[PDB]
């Protein structure tokens, strides 16, 4: 499970 | 000149050319008139898309003969306070509506007669599930992003679904290994698109098995967001002599040299692999695979009732006659 | 090639086999009972005339939305002889007429109120006051 | 190029809205809304659980999302 699924930092 | 003579038949030929509105006007003329707006042969074809309206109205429309209801994207937020005999609804869009599970359990627990239909984004229910079970003779059915039922209802539903066509069956959050498990093990023989994305873990290499061995004539299979599936289980796909579009986007275990053994089914059109392609390489895999199309579908149309060309307003191909447009 | 119809007041009219093919009617009547003409007893000569006026413009014609520019001045009658003309394409089965005739009746109930159309078209208005305000309350949604 | 915006809540859910640039908001349905395969596959980076519920017909390139609390 590679990619992580979050949102991109400010 | 006295139209009070025109025969039936003639002035409901008259009352077709009338938008819906105008339609609603005339019946307020005379009881004759009163009666022939609500005929049945001017109400077959309706869309409500986006509309704000009690479920009593919606209810007593249906009971018109409606055949064709396009209504998504609608606002149906209050409790139903009439009765209904069975309609004869026979292609149904309600997605991303805002309406109550005893509402919607009113509405189809009404309906027997359903070849198409979406409830994609909605809440659900055991008893709804259920309900939706008598509708025997569906070959598309939406439930993408759907919620609130268990798989004893799922079985059920599948189970008697048994000439489905198109099943998306995507992205319902509350799934467990269960429901997965009950609907590989349960879809029809006969369907030839599966949209089965977004379980993530709860998808094992095991149920893509337990599908391609019971369903060999899948033409769309989406397995989008699948962590399981790795390059290990596209020989499952090889059992499917029919497939021409697969999906196995973020499955991120896929390493993207082996992408090429795809290649190698004879029918395959189209392959979305989003998320597993290293940025600047994109291009090698579509060079290396020039007969087919990669990456280039973003959208699922799986059971989806209408896409695509920007405007678009058919439900799975009819035009509804009365609109509010 | 050529085919004769006698109106229900005796005039009788010569036309193609093919225009006359437009009326269903004329088109189940030639089947069965031969030896011309073939009798129309629903539809007069001033109306018949009208008819095959408009079948021979639309001859060639391969066949929801918008009355074209011809139709638009054919129709340019009084509501007698458009009264008629329903009738004739009902009794004759022409599609495309009873399609142009309907819309223009539908067009000239676009707008006016349901006071102007029990007016306009002189009908009677039975039940006032208390199922017209019924049917408005059933009708508010939209 | 894709604007996340802040997260807030009320008892039952959480909302953000995402501002898309031209060119990914050309691509963005008017017939339906996204599962969350169907907007990752656009370039939307979030978490999971997001759930595209609704269009904001007015700007379509602003996407209107919530998630159970």
């Amino acid at each position: 499970a590679g990619s992580v699924e979050q949102t991109p930092k400010k | 000149v006295s139209w009070d003579s025109l025969p039936d038949e003639l002035l409901l030929g008259i009352f077709s050319c009338l938008c819906l509105p105008e339609l609603l006007k005339v019946s307020g003329v005379c009881k004759r008139w009163y009666r022939l707006a609500s005929d049945e042969s001017l109400w077959q074809t309706l869309d409500l898309t986006g509309k704000n309206l009690h479920p009593d109205v919606t209810g007593r429309l249906l009971s018109q003969g409606v055949i064709a209801f396009r209504c998504p994207r609608s606002f149906m937020d209050q409790p139903l306070a009439e009765h209904f005999s069975p309609f004869r609804v026979q292609h149904m869009d309600l997605s991303n509506s805002v309406i109550e599970v005893s509402t919607l359990h009113g509405i189809l627990s009404q309906c027997s007669k359903l070849q198409n239909l979406s409830l994609e984004g909605l809440r659900l229910s055991d008893p709804i599930v259920n309900t939706l079970a008598k509708n025997s003779n569906l070959v598309r059915l939406n439930l993408s992003g759907c919620s609130g039922f268990s798989e004893f209802a799922l079985q059920t539903l599948l189970s008697s679904c048994s000439r489905l066509d198109e099943l998306n069956l995507s992205w319902c959050f509350d799934f467990t290994e269960k429901h997965v498990q009950v609907a590989v093990a349960h879809v029809s023989e006969t369907i030839t698109q599966l949209n089965l994305s977004g379980y993530r873990k709860n998808l094992q290499k095991s149920d893509l098995s337990t599908l391609v061995r019971r369903c060999p004539n899948l033409v769309h299979l989406d397995l989008s967001d699948s962590v399981m599936l790795k390059n290990d289980c596209f020989q499952e796909f090889f059992q499917l002599n029919y497939l021409q579009h697969l999906s196995l986007s973020r499955c991120y275990d896929i390493i993207p040299e082996t992408l090429l053994e795809l290649g190698e089914i004879p029918t395959l059109k189209t392959l979305q692999v989003f998320g597993i392609v290293p940025d600047g390489t994109l291009q090698l895999l579509k060079e290396a695979l020039p007969h087919l199309q990669i990456n280039c579908s973003h959208f699922t149309t799986i059971a989806r009732p209408t896409i695509g060309n920007k405007k678009n307003q058919e439900i799975w191909g009819i035009k509804c006659r009365l609109t509010l447009q | 090639a050529s085919i004769k119809l006698q109106s229900s007041d005796g005039e009788i009219f010569e036309v193609d086999v093919e225009i006359a093919k437009q009326s269903v009617t004329i088109k189940t009547m030639l089947e069965d009972l031969g030896m011309d003409p073939v009798p129309l007893p629903n539809v007069n000569a001033a109306i018949l005339k009208k008819v095959i006026q408009w079948c021979t413009h639309h001859k060639d014609d391969p066949p929801t939305d918008d009355i074209p520019v011809w139709d638009q001045e054919f129709l340019k009658v009084d509501q007698g002889t458009l009264f008629e003309l329903i009738l004739a394409a009902n009794y004759l089965d022409i599609k495309g007429l009873l399609d142009v005739t309907c819309k223009t009746v539908a067009n000239m109930i676009k707008g006016k109120t349901p006071e102007e159309i029990r007016k306009t078209f002189n009908i009677k208005n039975d039940f006032t006051e208390e199922e017209e305000a019924q049917v408005r309350k059933e009708n508010q949604w939209c | 190029q894709i604007y996340y915006s802040d997260k807030y809540d009320d008892e039952e859910f959480e909302y953000r809205h995402v501002m898309l640039p031209k060119d990914i908001a050309k691509l963005v349905p008017k017939t339906h809304l996204m599962s969350e395969s169907e907007w990752r596959n656009l370039g939307v980076q979030q978490s999971q659980g997001w759930v595209h519920y609704m269009i904001h017909e007015p700007e379509p390139h602003i996407l209107l999302f919530r998630r159970p609390l």
